[PDB]
C-alpha cells in the first residue's frame, strides 16, 4: 500500500520521477588509481615491440645458420669428390710405375741370361782353339 | 549544448554503428544525404555544415577496409565525411595482442587526431560512446589502446561502452574468451559505464520473439540499435532522466568497478504477424522482470539490485507506471542491497519508438528499457572466465599473443583482475 | 590479407596444382584463356586472392610452376587449362633430382632456387596485401620434397611475417614411385614442423584405400587419387576465395586451428566421396554430410579420428541448404561424440556454409581437423624409415651429396617428438 | 641437354655397339649417313651444321680388325673417323697387356677423344661402358679407362654393360682370371653394372628363337634389344621416364651391390604369328621366371632389394599397376625386410623395333626388368670357383707376371671377390 | 699380330720346311712362280702372315733357308716350289756339322750365324706387326739341332718380346742309326725348355710306327714320314692362316696352351692318316674325326695320351660340316673321358672349324695337346742318353769342340726336371 513518489524533472519531450518502495535497511550511503601516463603507455608498447623484434631476429639468426649449413654440405661434397680424384690419381701412378719397373726387370733378367750364354760360347771357342792346332 | 562523440571499432562496432545511425536519422527526420526539412537536442549527436547538412559526431575505425568500404559506397556515404571513416590494410586476425601492440600502434595517432578535430567542434563535450566486440582482435585490442589514450587526452571526461559479449552460435574465433578477458582488464579503470550485449541473448530474442529461424548480424543489429536508441533518446531529445552522460554513472554506478548495467527491453514484436492489440504499460513493465527479455543471459534472482532505471517511450502516463510498479512489488521480491533504497528512477520520453521500414520489428505505441545494476551480471563474467581457464591451463593458443610481443604474465594479470571483479560482485551483495 | 602466392614443385606438386587451377577456374567461371564467363558476382568478389587481373578482361593465376625436370612443365602447358598460366612463371631445370631429397635440397635444387625466388618476389611485390604462400608438393620424391622445403626456408627468410601453407602429399607403398620415399618424407617432415604455419596432410595411403575400398576401383591410378585431392583442395580453400565470416584468410585460419606451434598438420575430410567416372549420383542430406566427420573412410589422411581427439575442427558446407539444420546437426555430432573433442578447448568446432556447390554435386561437406590421431601417419612413416635406416640402405646416395648421417637421426628424432607431443595432448585432461 | 657418352671397348663392346647403334638409327629414323627426314634422341646423337646426327660414342680396340669393319661397313658415314680408335696389337686375352703393356700406348688418345665429346655436352649425365669380362682389352683396357675417367670426371655417373663369359662361346682359358681382375679394379669406379651372361643369351636364342648354333650376330641382336630398353627412357619422352641418376638411386642400395639382373620379355621367333599378342600381366609375369634372365641364377633362392620395370609400346599405367599388385601378392617372390617399397616404372610409347631380316618377331608391347637380387652372387661364385681351381696351381699366372703384374694383385682381387660374396650374404639377412 | 718369320735349318729342317711351303702355297692358291691363281678371298685375307707381297702380283715366303752343308740348298731350289723362295734368303756353309751338336752350336754354326741374322733382321724390320718366329729342324743332327738352338738364342736376344715357335723333330733308332742322336736331342731340349714359347714335338718314332703299322709301308722313307709332318704343320697353322676367333695368332695360342712356362711341348695329332698322293672317295664323319684325333695311333709324338692328362687342348676341324655336331661330339669326348683332362683347368679344350679342307681330303681334324704323357717321349730320350753318358761314349766328339762334361750333366738334369714337372701336374688334384 505504501510508495513514496519524488518528482525529479519536467522537460519538453520528457518527465522523470523517483519511486521509493522501501528505504535502505542500512543508512549511511556506501558501506581510484591515476592516470595513466602517456610515457607509461609508450614504455609498455615499446617494450612489447622490442620483444616482437627480438623474436623475429632469433628466427632470422636460425634461418641464417641453415644457410651456413647448406654451404657446408655443398662444400663437403666438393671436397670428397676432390679427394676421390687425388686418391685415384696417386693409386694409378703408383700401379703404372710399379708395373713398368717389374716388366723392365723381367726383360733385363732374360737379356742377361742370353748374354751369359754368349760369354760361355766364346769360352767354348777358346777350348776348341786350345785343342785344335795346339795338338797333332 | 552537450555533445557526445561516438566511436565504432572493428566489424561489430562499425555494423552496430550503421544500424544506430540509420535509426537516429529516422528518429530525427534526417535523410541519408544529411538533409532535414527543419527540438535542437539532436545537435548533441549531429553537427551542421555550411551546406545545411547534418553530420554524425562519429568516428568509424577498422584495421581492415572491407566493412567500412561498404559505409563509404553505401546508402549513407553522403552522411559521413571521408576523414571520419578510418581503415588500415591488415586486420588483427582475432588476436588482442595484434590489435593492441602490433597493428594498433600504426593507426592510433591518426584516430586520436580525428577524435580531437571532432572534440574541437564541441562547446560542451560530455564524452565518448565506444561500440566494439570483446571477441575480435580490433574490437578487443584496439579499443583498450584507444580507451587508455582517451583517459590521458580527456582526463575525467565520461566514457561509456556498448560491448558485444561473445556467443558460440555466431563466434568466429576459438580465442574470443582470451580477447574478452584481456580487453576487460585493460579497459576497466578507463570506462565509466559499460552496456554489455550478449550475442546469445539477442540471438534468442530474434528466434523467439521475431520468428527468425537463423538470425543474421543484420537481425541482431536492428534489435541492438533499439536498445541503444532507448539509452540515448534523452541525450538526443529534451528528456528528463539520463540527461547527460554523467547522469548514467550517478544513476547506475555506485562503485567504479561494478559499472556493467543490465538492459531489459520490451516489447519485441514481429512485423510480419496478424493485427494485435497494443501492449499496456503494465504488460511492458512486467516484461522488464522477465529474464527472456534481457540483453545479457543471467539470473537476477541470484543477485541483488543496486540501482534500477525505467526508460519509457511513447504513449505513457505516470499514473499507469506507478500502478504497474505497485503490482510488481506485491508479487515479486525485487531484492536490493542493504545500503540502496528499493526503488526506481523512471523517465518517460514522449518521442515514439521508431523502427526501420521493412525491418523485423513491429512499430509499437509504447516501449520500455530497464537499466539495472544487478550482481547477477557476474554470471556472464564467470562463464567467460571458465572458458579462459580451460584453455590457459594448457597455454593453448598463447604463442599467438607472445609472438606479437605480449608477455604470458599479462594473461595472469588480466585473469587475477577478473577474479577480483567476481569477488567484488560477491562482496557487494553479502548483507 | 588479399593475395595468396601459389607454388607447385615437382611432378606430384604440378599434377595436383594443375587440377586445383582447373577446378577453381570452373568455380570462379574462368575459361582456359583467362576470361570470366560466369553468371554470379560472388565468383568475382574475392577473385584477387588467387588471380591477378591482366590487360583487359583476363584473369591470371598467381602461380609459380617449378621442377628440376622439363617434362612436367610441357605436360602442364598441354593440359586443359595449360594456357591460363603466366609463361614467365614456369621455372624449370634440365636435370632432375633423381628421387633424392639431398639433390633437391642441396645440389640441383640450390642451383635453381634463386630463379624461383625471383619469380615469387615479382608476384609478391605486386601484392597490395600479401597473405602468404600455398605450396603443393609430394614428400616422397626429390624436387617437391627436397627443393620444395628448401623453397619454404628461403621464403620464410624473405617473408618472415607471412603465412606459409602447404598441401603435402605423403607417400605410401600402395602407390609408390621410388624405393627411398621413407627417407625423403622424414627429411621433409622435419622441415615442415619447423617452417610451415599450416600443412594439409594429403596421404596417398588414404586416397588409394578410398579408391579401392569405397569407390571399388580395383586398380587406382594417380588420376583417381587426384580427383579426391582436387575436391579436397577446392573444399579447404572455399573460405579464402568466397565472401564469409569464418577463416576468411590464412592467418585467421591458423589462429583458430593451431593451439601449439608444431601441431599444424591437418587431417582433411570430404563428403560425398565420388569416382571420376561416377557421373550419377542424386543424394546427400545435411545429417548424411555431417556423419562423415568421424568417418575414418572419409579422411584424406590414413588415421582413424576415433583413435585420437580433435583439438580444433573447421567444417565447410556447400550448396543450397538450411543453416538451421547444419547448426543442429553439427551440435548433435559434438554432443554425441564428446569423447573425441578435447574438453580444454571450448567451442573448438567452427562451421561455414557457402551457397555455391562444387561442380558435379548439389551438396558437399569439407572437414579440416587438427586431430591427435595424425600421429598414426607420422608413426607409419617413422617405422618405414627405421626399417631402411637400421641397415643404412640407399644411404650412400644422400651422403654422396655431402649430407651426414646425423641429419637423418635429427629428422627421425624430431618426427618422433612430434608424435610424443600429439600423444601428450591426447592424454591431457581438463582437471585444470 | 642430358647427354650420355657411350664407350665401346674391345671386340664384344664394339660388336654390341654396332648392333645398338644400328637399332637406335632404326628407332629414331636416322639413315646410315646420319641424315633424318620427339627431340630426346639428342641425348645420344649430336648434330652437325649439315643436319647430320652423330652418335655420342667412342669405339676403342687395341687391334684394328673389328673397328675396320665399322669404318668400311654400312654405318661408315655415321661415325666421324676420330671416334673410331685402334692400335696395332691386341691384349692377347691378357688383362695385364690391356691394362698396362699395350693399353698405356692408347689411353691418352682415348681420353682426349672423350674430352672432346664431353666438351659438346651442356648437361653430361655420364658414361655407358660396353665390354666383355674375358678379353684382354675388354678386361684390362676397361679397368684402365674406368680409373682414368674417375680422375678426369670424379663422381660423374659411370654405368657398364658387361659380357659375362660362357664356355660355349669362350676364346680363352684365362677368362676367369681376366673377369676377377677387371671386377676388383673397376668395382670402386662403377656406379651400376648390367651383366649379360653369354650362356643365358645363348640358351634364349636356342630355346626361344630355334637357333641350333647361335653366333655373335644372334647374341648381339638380342643384347641390343635389352640395351635399347634400358636407354629408351633417355632417348625418348614417354609416359614415365627414368634417367641415369634414377637408375642408381632405385637399383643400388650399397655402393658395392651394384649389379642388377636384366630380364626381357617377350622373345618370340620370326615364325608362328599366334604366339602373340601377350598382355602387360603376361610379360610382367615372364620377368620373374628364370628362362628370360640375362644372367643364369636362381632368384627363388635369393631376395629382391629393388625392381625397375621398363615397358615399351602399347602399355597403360593402369595395366602396369594391376600387374605389379599381383606380383606383390606372390609369396614365391621375396623382398629384403629393409625395403618397404621396391618398384620403379618406366613407360615408352614406341613398340620394340626389330632389325630387318632378324630372328625376333614384331611385338606390340615388351618389358625389361632390372632387379637387384642377392641371387646374382651365384654368378660371382661360379667365376670365383674357376679362378680358385687354376690359381691354386698358379696355372697361366706367369703370363701376367711377365707383363709386370704381381701375384699379390691376384690375391687382392680374389679377397675383394670373397668380400663381395660375403656382402650379398649379409644383405639378404633380416635385422 | 701379322707377320711370322720362318727359319729352316739343316737337312730335316729344310725338307720339312720345303714341304710346308708347297702344302700352304697350294692352300692359299699360290703357284711355284709366286702368282695367286686361287678362287677365294679367304685364301688372301691373312696371306701376309707367311708371305711378303713383291713387285707385281707375286707372293714370296718370309722364309730363311739355312744349312752348314750346300747340298740341301740345291735340292730345295730343284724341288717343286724351289723357285718361290727369295734367292738372297738361302744362307749356306760349305763344311757341314757331322751330326755334332757342338759343331752346330759353338763352332761351324757360330761362323755362319751372322750371315743368317743379316737375312732375319731384313725380314723382321720389314714387318708392320711381327708376331715372331717359326723354326723347323731336327734335334738328332748337328745343324738343325745345334745351330738351330743357337739361332733361337741370338734372335731372342734381339726380339725378346716376340713369340718363338718350333717344329722340332725328335730322333728315333727306328729311322736313324746315328748313335749320338740322344746327346744332340738332350742338348737341344735343354735349349728349347729355356728359350722357346711353344714347341711342336714331331717324333720320328711315332711317324715310323704310323707308316709301318697303319699305312702298311714295310720300309718307310723320309718322303713317307714328311707327308705326316706336312699334314700336321698345315693343320696346326690353319688358325694363324685363315680368318677366325680361336688361337688366331702365336701369342693367343701360347696363352691358351701354356699354363707353366717350361711345359710348352705339344703333342700333335691328326685324322685321317693317309699315305702320299693317294685317293680318297670316303670322307670321315664328325664322330669319326673326334674319336680318331684323340687315339694313340693318331699322335705325332710316341706317347699314349691315355697314360697322362691333358692340361690344354686345341682342336681344329677342316671341311664342310655342322658346327652343332662338332660341339656335341667335342663335349661328349670330354664328359666320357673326364679322367684324361685335368679338373683344375676348367674349359681347357678349345674348338675351331675352318670351311677350307686340306688338299685330297673333304674332311680333316688336327689336335694340339699339352699332355702330361709327353714325359714318355722325354724319358725315352733320357734313357738312351744315360746308356751312353754312363760310359762317357763319344764324349770326345763334343769335348774336342771345346765343350765340358758339365753341359751334358746340366742338360740331362734339366730334361729330368721337365719329366718330374709333368708327373707333378699329372698327379695334382683339384680337391
Ligand atoms: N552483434 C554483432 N556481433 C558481431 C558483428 N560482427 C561481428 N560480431 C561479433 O564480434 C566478434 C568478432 O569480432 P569482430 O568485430 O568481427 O572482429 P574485429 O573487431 O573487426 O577484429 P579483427 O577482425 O580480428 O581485426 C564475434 O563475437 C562476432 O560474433 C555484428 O555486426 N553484430
Ligand atoms: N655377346 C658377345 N660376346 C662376345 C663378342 N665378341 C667376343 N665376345 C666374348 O667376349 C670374350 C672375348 O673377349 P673379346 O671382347 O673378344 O676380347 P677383346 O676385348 O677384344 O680383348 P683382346 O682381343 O684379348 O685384346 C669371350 O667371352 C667372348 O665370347 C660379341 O660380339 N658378342
Ligand atoms: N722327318 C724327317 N726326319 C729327317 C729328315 N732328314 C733327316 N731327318 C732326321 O734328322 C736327324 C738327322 O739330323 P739332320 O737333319 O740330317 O742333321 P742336320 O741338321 O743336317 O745337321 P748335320 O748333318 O749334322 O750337319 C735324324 O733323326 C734323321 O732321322 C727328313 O726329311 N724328315
Ligand atoms: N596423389 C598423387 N601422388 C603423386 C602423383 N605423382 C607422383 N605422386 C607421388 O609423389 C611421390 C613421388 O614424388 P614426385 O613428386 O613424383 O617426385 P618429384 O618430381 O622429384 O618431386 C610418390 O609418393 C608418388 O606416389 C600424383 O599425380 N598424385
Ligand atoms: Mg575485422
Ligand atoms: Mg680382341
Ligand atoms: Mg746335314
Amino acid at each position: 500500500a505504501d510508495m513514496e513518489v519524488i518528482e525529479l524533472n519536467k522537460a519538453t519531450s520528457g518527465q522523470s520521477w523517483e519511486v521509493i518502495l522501501k528505504p535502505p535497511s542500512f543508512d549511511g550511503v556506501p558501506e581510484r588509481r591515476r592516470d595513466p601516463s602517456l610515457e607509461e603507455i609508450q614504455k609498455k608498447l615499446e617494450a612489447a615491440e622490442e620483444r616482437r623484434k627480438y623474436q623475429e631476429a632469433e628466427l632470422l639468426k636460425h634461418l641464417a645458420e641453415k644457410r651456413e649449413h647448406e654451404r657446408e654440405v655443398i662444400q663437403k661434397a666438393i671436397e670428397e669428390n676432390n679427394n676421390f680424384i687425388k686418391m685415384a690419381k696417386e693409386k694409378l701412378a703408383q700401379k703404372m710405375e710399379s708395373n713398368k719397373e717389374n716388366r723392365e726387370a723381367h726383360l733385363a733378367a732374360m737379356l742377361e741370361r742370353l748374354q751369359e750364354k754368349d760369354k760361355h760360347a766364346e769360352e767354348v771357342r777358346k777350348n776348341k782353339e786350345l785343342k785344335e792346332e795346339a795338338s797333332r | 549544448m552537450r555533445e557526445c562523440i561516438s566511436i565504432h571499432v572493428g566489424q561489430a562496432g562499425v555494423q552496430i554503428g550503421n544500424a544506430c545511425w540509420e535509426l537516429y536519422c529516422l528518429e530525427h527526420g534526417i535523410q541519408p544525404d544529411g538533409q532535414m526539412p527543419s527540438d535542437d537536442s539532436f545537435n548533441t549527436f549531429f553537427s551542421e555544415t555550411g551546406a545545411g547538412k547534418h553530420v554524425p559526431r562519429a568516428v568509424f575505425v577498422d584495421l581492415e577496409p572491407t566493412v567500412i568500404d561498404e559505409v563509404r559506397t553505401g546508402t549513407y556515404r553522403q552522411l559521413f565525411h571521408p576523414e571520419q571513416l578510418i581503415t588500415g590494410k591488415e586486420d588483427a586476425a582475432n588476436n588482442y595482442a595484434r590489435g593492441h601492440y602490433t597493428i594498433g600502434k600504426e593507426i592510433i595517432d591518426l584516430v586520436l587526431d580525428r577524435i580531437r578535430k571532432l572534440a574541437d567542434q564541441c562547446t560542451g563535450l560530455q564524452g565518448f560512446l565506444v561500440f566494439h566486440s570483446f571477441g575480435g582482435g580490433t574490437g578487443s585490442g584496439f579499443t583498450s589502446l584507444l580507451m587508455e589514450r582517451l583517459s590521458v587526452d580527456y582526463g575525467k571526461k565520461s566514457k561509456l561502452e556498448f560491448s558485444i559479449y561473445p556467443a558460440p552460435q555466431v563466434s568466429t574465433a576459438v580465442v574470443e574468451p582470451y580477447n574478452s578477458i584481456l580487453t576487460t582488464h585493460t579497459t576497466l579503470e578507463h570506462s565509466d559505464c559499460a552496456f554489455m550485449v550478449d550475442n546469445e541473448a539477442i540471438y534468442d530474442i530474434c528466434r523467439r520473439n521475431l520468428d527468425i529461424e537463423r538470425p543474421t548480424y543484420t537481425n541482431l543489429n536492428r534489435l541492438i540499435s533499439q536498445i541503444v536508441s532507448s539509452i540515448t533518446a534523452s541525450l538526443r531529445f529534451d528528456g528528463a532522466l539520463n540527461v547527460d552522460l554523467t547522469e548514467f554513472q550517478t544513476n547506475l554506478v555506485p562503485y567504479p568497478r561494478i559499472h556493467f548495467p543490465l538492459a531489459t527491453y520490451a516489447p519485441v514484436i514481429s512485423a510480419e504477424k496478424a493485427y494485435h492489440e497494443q501492449l499496456s504499460v503494465a504488460e511492458i513493465t512486467n516484461a522488464c522482470f522477465e529474464p527472456a527479455n534481457q540483453m545479457v543471459k543471467c539470473d537476477p534472482r541470484h543477485g541483488k539490485y543496486m540501482a534500477c532505471c525505467l526508460l519509457y517511450r511513447g504513449d505513457v502516463v505516470p499514473k499507469d507506471v506507478n500502478a504497474a510498479i505497485a503490482t510488481i512489488k506485491t508479487k515479486r521480491s525485487i531484492q536490493f542491497v542493504d545500503w540502496c533504497p528499493t526503488g526506481f528512477k523512471v523517465g518517460i520520453n514522449y518521442q515514439p519508438p521508431t523502427v526501420v521500414p521493412g525491418g523485423d520489428l513491429a512499430k509499437v505505441q509504447r516501449a520500455v528499457c530497464m537499466l539495472s545494476n544487478t550482481t547477477a551480471i557476474a554470471e556472464a563474467w564467470a562463464r567467460l572466465d571458465h572458458k579462459f581457464d580451460l584453455m590457459y591451463a594448457k597455454r593453448a593458443f598463447v604463442h599467438w599473443y607472445v609472438g606479437e610481443g605480449m608477455e604470458e604474465g599479462e594473461f595472469s594479470e588480466a585473469r587475477e583482475d577478473m577474479a577480483a571483479l567476481e569477488k567484488d560482485y560477491e562482496e557487494v551483495g553479502v548483507d | 590479407m588479399r593475395e595468396i602466392v601459389h607454388i607447385q614443385a615437382g611432378q606430384c606438386g604440378n599434377q595436383i596444382g594443375a587440377k586445383f587451377w582447373e577446378v577453381i577456374s570452373d568455380e570462379h567461371g574462368i575459361d582456359p584463356t583467362g576470361s570470366y564467363h560466369g553468371d554470379s558476382d560472388l565468383q568475382l568478389e574475392r577473385i584477387n586472392v588467387y588471380y591477378n587481373e591482366a590487360t583487359g578482361n583476363k584473369y591470371v593465376p598467381r602461380a609459380i610452376l617449378v621442377d628440376l625436370e622439363p617434362g612436367t612443365m610441357d605436360s602442364v602447358r598441354s593440359g586443359p587449362f595449360g594456357q591460363i598460366f603466366r609463361p614467365d612463371n614456369f621455372v624449370f631445370g634440365q636435370s632432375g633430382a633423381g628421387n633424392n631429397w639431398a639433390k633437391g635440397h642441396y645440389t640441383e635444387g640450390a642451383e635453381l632456387v634463386d630463379s624461383v625466388l625471383d619469380v615469387v618476389r615479382k608476384e609478391s611485390e605486386s601484392c597490395d596485401c600479401l597473405q602468404g604462400f600455398q605450396l603443393t608438393h609430394s614428400l616422397g620424391g626429390g624436387t617437391g620434397s627436397g627443393m620444395g622445403t628448401l623453397l619454404i626456408s628461403k621464403i620464410r627468410e624473405e617473408y618472415p611475417d607471412r603465412i606459409m601453407n602447404t598441401f603435402s602429399v605423403m607417400p605410401s607403398p600402395k602407390v609408390s614411385d621410388t624405393v627411398v620415399e621413407p627417407y625423403n618424407a622424414t627429411l621433409s617432415v622435419h622441415q615442415l614442423v619447423e617452417n610451415t604455419d599450416e600443412t594439409y596432410s594429403i596421404d596417398n595411403e588414404a586416397l588409394y584405400d578410398i579408391c579401392f575400398r569405397t569407390l571399388k576401383l580395383t586398380t587406382p591410378t594417380y588420376g583417381d587419387l587426384n580427383h579426391l585431392v582436387s575436391a579436397t583442395m577446392s573444399g579447404v580453400t572455399t573460405c579464402l576465395r568466397f565472401p564469409g565470416q569464418l577463416n576468411a584468410d590464412l592467418r585467421k585460419l591458423a589462429v583458430n586451428m593451431v593451439p601449439f606451434p608444431r601441431l599444424h598438420f591437418f587431417m582433411p575430410g570430404f563428403a560425398p566421396l565420388t569416382s571420376r567416372g561416377s557421373q550419377q549420383y542424386r543424394a546427400l542430406t545435411v545429417p548424411e554430410l555431417t556423419q562423415q566427420m568421424f568417418d575414418s573412410k572419409n579422411m584424406m589422411a590414413a588415421c582413424d579420428p576415433r583413435h585420437g581427439r580433435y583439438l580444433t575442427v573447421a567444417t565447410i558446407f556447400r550448396g543450397r541448404m538450411s543453416m538451421k539444420e547444419v547448426d543442429e546437426q553439427m551440435l548433435n555430432i559434438q554432443n554425441k561424440n564428446s569423447s573425441y573433442f578435447v574438453e580444454w578447448i571450448p567451442n573448438n568446432v567452427k562451421t561455414a556454409v557457402c551457397d555455391i556447390p562444387p561442380r558435379g554435386l548439389k551438396m558437399s561437406s569439407t572437414f579440416i581437423g587438427n586431430s591427435t590421431a595424425i600421429q598414426e601417419l607420422f608413426k607409419r612413416i617413422s617405422e618405414q624409415f627405421t626399417a631402411m635406416f637400421r641397415r643404412k640402405a640407399f644411404l650412400h646416395w644422400y651422403t654422396g651429396e655431402g649430407m651426414d648421417e646425423m641429419e637423418f637421426t635429427e629428422a627421425e628424432s624430431n618426427m618422433n617428438d612430434l608424435v610424443s607431443e600429439y600423444q601428450q595432448y591426447q592424454d591431457a585432461t581438463a582437471d585444470e
